[PDB]
RNA sequence: ACGAGACUCUGGCAUGCUAACUAGUUACGCGACCCCGGUCGGCGUAACUUCUUAGAGGGACAAGUGGCGUUCAGCCACCCGAGAUUGAGCAAUAACAGGUCUGUGAUGCCCUUAGAUGUCCGGGGCUGCACGCGCGCUACACUGACUGGCUCAGCGUGUGCCUACCCUACGCCGGCAGGCGCGGGUAACCCGUUGAACCCCAUUCGUGAUGGGGAUCGGGGAUUGCAAUUAUUC
């Protein structure tokens, strides 16, 4: 069937399972204290998150 | 709560709600 | 009290050179037991002059990239070198090492002021090339050989020391004041 | 008798040493092994320097407990070096006249400053488009 | 270098007989002046202190420094 | 002690190979193809012989027990993850190999992997790198 | 009785504030309190190239959030504590209270 | 959305004293103005003139995009003190970005 | 570069001008003037000013400042 | 009255070495042979008898400290993996001769398995390595 | 007036302050071992906050002294001192036909839109090699390599939303990679006193492409995964 090959490779892990969750996109992704969001988000949402540059 | 988060990931999880 | 390595008590040496008894820090004052000190000697400009002999030559040592920060084996170079200098010639190491600088500086050297036209040198450069050249001896002289680095720093010394054209140091402060002289 | 314990530190670089100046007699040692075994011995007199200069009979009245941590070996080795030296000088301000602690304090700057100052010299930070602190990457042309 | 690996004759004669006249004695002094390795040397000078000929002034893990005795 | 004695053999032919009796015997038997510093210690040590003796010293007939030992491994009680021919594809059995024996069985394993006609036989008939380096840069003669 | 209020706050100013009316609650109260115990502040760390693409020289912002944790124990009943927790909390802070 | 329960979380919705001086109201000001079909150099006098008599000590309004053609154009209107560098850039000056689509292209508001 | 900025010897000035008999030339009491007659926000901007403050009354000891 | 700690601790671990030889009664492995002594080692150890010496290691460093486990002893064993053309790491020593010499420890009543995990050292032999401290610190004079 | 500086963070100082069984020290008792004392990160409780953490303050200003200088700004040297230029972050007007449409449910226009340039699945490719260039790693050894022994860090991270995937002590099997049990930690609590490397000490080596170097290549053994061949990694 099609259902049995639509969704049946595996997305358990690699950047082709997790994605940014503002982007939907798989690349330059910060999983750091599950962020889960990728570097030019984390770069826009800095500020509103409690993220300051210091130093 | 009962899984238990991280103080680490708590502060930023308030964080992305925030956003 | 009393001095150096455990075994190479300070005074005692004469520096010869009047000229060189400034920036040639070995006697009374300078008097420590290592070669090793915390160091500050490179913060303000003429400190360095300040700095004990035997702990330049140590630092002046540890070079060609793999020995840097290997202080603690250089200290034991130059100690393993006072005992050879010691058993070879008869002599106080320390006045080895002085005798050694004295006759190692060149006394005047060319400079791009054309075809580059000879200046004097001042009497820290004297100290600071010395270091440099009877090092650079003892470090080319090893490389390559079954002759150690004690050795070969010790025989550096005395042939610089003795005054005999036969060191690196002494054919190339010989090959400065030449070419100095050939430009004057 | 009553307590005469003096707990002086000592920091040459991230290496900090405590001692502990208590009445008695002339026993110094570091985490429970005495001077003469504490390793690299390539700086045995750098730990003797402040016993040497003022001699054991300063040490005489004084016996010195050194706990040790952080840093490598020659910091602790510069830290120990400080510590049981302005120990013995914090011992002589408080439980003698400030005659013997000014005669010592002298005796000891005289010879090396560092004996009872700690050096500020830390770390510098490494920063970004480079391997350390000043050093670049090597930059590339044609 | 074409050294020795263990003594002939002649270089245990010659290191027995003019060695404990040096005032410098290395494993290296010895393993360029008799032509021979500076393990046989090592050997050599441990054995020539073994029967008390020569003097020991710092034995390291790097250089060992012997002399003589009179 | 340290004197050359008599029969000291400086030119040595063990399984056609020239060792050298200046070198130290742990360090002498590596000049044999097959066996390395590591295989070498551990021959040496099953055989009680003192290692700190020259190559030229030793005994001939000592030397023929040593020669047995590298030939006959497993029966001196050397374990089979220490070969360099661990289960075979054509008889199956845990052997070392030497010199002239491994030339040959380095031939025979390009030439099985040759005749097969498998990319990594392929990539050997064409003199190219085989164990999946990048050609573009390295390999470079 | 012996109960743990863990403050863990971003800011400083507002954690010390709600620390301060906290010893202010146990000693108008008179109830007794182990210090409020500064804990050793976490530096949570993010450095990023600036450039979107790859088309700069590397330059790197390194995005620190500091957050502050104190821990006070007091030897008070459950329902007082109830009473002074629940009065004027500022939102930069987390307070969490251990029963036992 | 967020998995809060029944009625847990409950929403307010205050007014903004002196929205003069708030940056992404002017912002959005500015940006339903021209969205409204309004000229570019009317709209920003007339958010720079409000936030001035608002009683703001200085303002900067930057609208960059496509302008009067096919090349884009930053026409910036500048009055009184306003600062750049140092910590007091954080809690002194109140700066905005917003997109607004016009039917060329995208025009960005900087109001600080 | 111990070079002091228009920021630092206008407000030195204007503190002498104005606070003249208060001011001495210990450095560490007119230190403590500053912070009592003027509002500085910073602590080293404080110590600039108070230092200041100290030369141009050495300066004045001597002689007549034209500022 | 001395203690290990006063005794100069290189000279020690030969003299403590040289105790177990004597004694004889540690239960060595048959593979002490063949073993190379961690995965960063590339030559077995060259001191025949090794296995004495870590044992006399690991019973003084058990002394100075309790509870240290298998994967403890591996981290004190543990040096620089020169991974060839790589930038060498820090690599752990071998899990199983850290088990076997703590066992060995344990069945000479020399060591005892503290609570909470972890080998602590015996009184018996906190006694022994304190009576040879006496042997070494008597000897050095 | 902006920019510079000021500012913010950070490094260095406080035996002054505020305090601590998720941090210590010192006393005391108990217990172990050695010949009263010494050792103990063996066990517990009585003061304190030096060590530890992080808060509030303080502290440094070319301030003191001598020189040089319109004797002005300032500069050099020296005392006292924890510092006599700690290091970064921030960043002006005006630009560039700089980069990014492959970061975006930022986007105009254009193309495509069921035989798709949508989308999924399978395989291959991105690694393919006469060659030329750039950032590098390892080296060329004896200031070393090998084998033992000895003894010291500081930043961090760590069990997830969808999301499976954490860091690991300790005990057994195995040479090793690794396996199997059972624990602890959502963390100053556990890994962890982070027993790191270099370094330090003692063997072997001996100027020989050598025990330097470890490329290339053969055979074997384990782990991650649905899958390793074009050798994942070990």
């Amino acid at each position: 069937g099609h259902q049995q090959l639509y969704w049946s490779h595996p997305r358990k892990f690699g950047q082709g399972s997790r994605s940014c969750r503002v982007c939907s996109n798989r690349h330059g992704l910060i999983r750091k204290y599950g962020l889960n969001m990728c570097r030019q988000c984390f770069r826009q949402y800095a500020k509103d998150i409690g993220f300051i540059k210091l130093d | 709560m009962a899984v238990q988060i991280s103080k680490k990931r708590k502060f930023v999880a308030d964080g992305i709600f925030k956003a | 009290d009393i001095k150096l390595f455990g075994k190479w008590s300070t005074d005692d040496v004469q520096i010869n050179d009047i000229s060189l008894q400034d920036y040639i820090a070995v006697k009374e004052k300078y008097a420590k037991y290592l070669p090793h000190s915390a160091g500050r000697y490179a913060a303000k400009r003429f400190r360095k002059a300040q700095c004990p002999i035997v702990e330049r030559l140590t630092n002046s040592m540890m070079m060609h990239g793999r020995n840097n920060g290997k202080k603690l084996m250089t200290v034991r170079i130059v100690k393993h070198a006072f005992e050879i200098i010691h058993l070879l010639t008869g002599e106080n190491p320390l006045q080895v090492l002085v005798n050694a600088i004295i006759n190692s500086g060149p006394r005047e050297d060319s400079t791009r002021i054309v075809r580059r036209q000879a200046v004097d040198v001042s009497p820290l450069r004297r100290v600071n090339q010395a270091i440099w050249l009877l090092c650079t001896g003892a470090r080319e002289a090893a490389f390559r050989n079954i002759k150690t680095i004690a050795e070969c720093l010790a025989d550096e010394l005395i042939n610089a020391a003795k005054g005999s054209s036969n060191s690196y140091a002494i054919k190339k402060k010989d090959e400065l004041e030449r070419v100095a002289k050939s430009n004057r | 008798g009553p307590l005469q314990s003096v707990q002086v530190f000592g920091r040459k670089k991230t290496a900090t040493a405590v001692a502990h100046c208590k009445r008695g007699n002339g026993l110094i040692k570091v985490n429970g092994r005495p001077l003469e075994m504490i390793e690299p011995r390539t700086l045995q007199y750098k730990l003797l320097e402040p016993v040497l200069l003022l001699g054991k009979e300063r040490f005489a009245g004084v016996d010195i407990r050194v706990r040790v941590k952080g840093g490598g070996h020659v910091a602790q080795i510069y830290a120990i070096r400080q510590s049981i030296s302005k120990a013995l000088v914090a011992y002589y301000q408080k439980y003698v006249d400030e005659a013997s602690k000014k005669e010592i304090k002298d005796i000891l700057i005289q010879y090396d400053r560092t004996l009872l100052v700690a050096d500020p010299r830390r770390c510098e930070s490494k920063k970004f488009g480079g391997p350390g602190a000043r050093a670049r990457y090597q930059k590339s042309y044609r | 270098l074409n050294n020795l690996v263990l003594f002939d004759k002649a270089t245990y004669d010659k290191l027995c007989k003019e060695v404990p006249n040096y005032k410098l004695i290395t494993p290296a002094v010895v393993s360029e002046r008799l032509k021979i390795r500076g393990s046989l040397a090592r050997a050599a000078l441990q054995e020539l202190l073994s029967k008390g000929l020569i003097k020991l002034v710092s034995k390291h893990r790097a250089q060992v420094i012997y002399t003589r005795n009179t | 002690s340290l004197v050359i004695p008599e029969k000291f053999q400086h030119i040595l032919r063990v399984l056609n190979t020239n060792i050298d009796g200046r070198r130290k015997i742990a360090f002498a038997i590596t000049a044999i193809k097959g066996v390395g510093r590591r295989y070498a210690h551990v021959v040496l040590r099953k055989a009680d012989i003192d290692l700190t003796k020259r190559a030229g010293e030793l005994t001939e007939d000592e030397v023929e027990r040593v020669i047995t030992i590298m030939q006959n491994p497993r029966q001196y009680k050397i374990p089979d993850w220490f070969l360099n021919r661990q289960k075979d594809v054509k008889d199956g059995k845990y052997s070392q190999v030497l010199a002239n024996g491994l030339d040959n069985k380095l031939r025979e394993d390009l030439e099985r992997l040759k005749k097969i006609r498998a990319h990594r036989g392929l990539r050997h008939f064409w003199g190219l790198r085989v164990r999946g380096q990048h050609t573009k840069t390295t390999g470079r003669r | 009785h012996r109960i743990r209020i863990t403050l863990t706050s971003r800011n400083v100013k507002s954690l010390e504030k709600v620390c301060a009316d906290l010893i202010r609650g146990a000693k108008e109260k008179n109830l007794k309190v182990k210090g409020p115990v500064r804990m050793p502040t976490k530096t949570l760390r993010i450095t990023t190239r600036k450039t979107p693409c790859g088309e700069g020289s590397k330059t790197w912002d390194r995005f620190q959030m500091r957050i502050h944790k104190r821990l006070i124990d007091l030897h008070s009943p459950s329902e007082i504590v109830k009473q002074i927790t629940s009065i004027s909390i500022e939102p930069g802070v987390e307070v969490e209270v251990t029963i036992a | 959305r967020f998995g809060f329960p029944e009625g847990s979380v409950e929403l307010y919705a205050e007014k903004v004293a002196t929205r003069g001086l708030c940056a992404i109201a002017q912002a959005e000001s500015l940006r339903y103005k021209l969205l409204g079909g309004l000229a570019v150099r009317r709209a920003c006098y007339g958010v720079l003139r409000f936030i001035m008599e608002s009683g703001a000590k200085g303002c900067e309004v930057v609208v960059s995009g496509k302008l009067r053609g096919q090349r884009a154009k930053s026409m910036k209107f500048v009055d009184g003190l306003m600062i750049h560098s140092g910590d007091p850039v954080n809690y002194y000056v109140d700066t905005a970005v917003r997109h607004v689509l016009l039917r060329q292209g995208v025009l960005g508001i900087k109001v600080k | 570069g111990r070079v002091r900025t228009k920021t630092v010897k206008k407000a030195a000035r204007v503190i002498i001008e104005k606070y003249y008999t208060r001011l001495g030339n210990d450095f560490h009491t007119n230190k403590r003037v500053c912070e009592e007659i003027a509002i500085i926000p910073s602590k080293k901007l404080r110590n600039k000013i108070a230092g200041y403050v100290t030369h141009l009354m050495k300066r004045i000891q001597r002689g007549p400042v034209r500022g | 009255g001395v203690t290990v700690k006063d005794v100069n601790q290189q000279e020690f671990v030969r003299a403590l070495a040289a105790f177990l030889k004597k004694s004889g009664k540690l239960k060595v492995p048959e593979w002490v042979d063949t073993v190379k002594l961690a995965k960063h080692k590339e030559l077995a150890p060259y001191d025949e008898n090794w296995f004495y010496t870590r044992a006399a290691s690991t019973a003084r460093h058990l002394y100075l400290r309790g509870g240290a486990g298998v994967g403890s002893m591996t981290k004190i064993y543990g040096g620089r993996q020169r991974n060839g053309v790589m930038p060498s790491h820090f690599s752990r020593g071998s899990k199983s001769v850290a088990r076997r010499v703590l066992q060995a420890l344990e069945g000479l009543k020399m060591v005892e398995k503290d609570q909470d995990w972890g080998r602590k050292l015996t009184p018996q032999g906190q006694r022994d390595l304190d009576r040879i401290a006496g042997q070494v610190a008597a000897a050095k004079k």
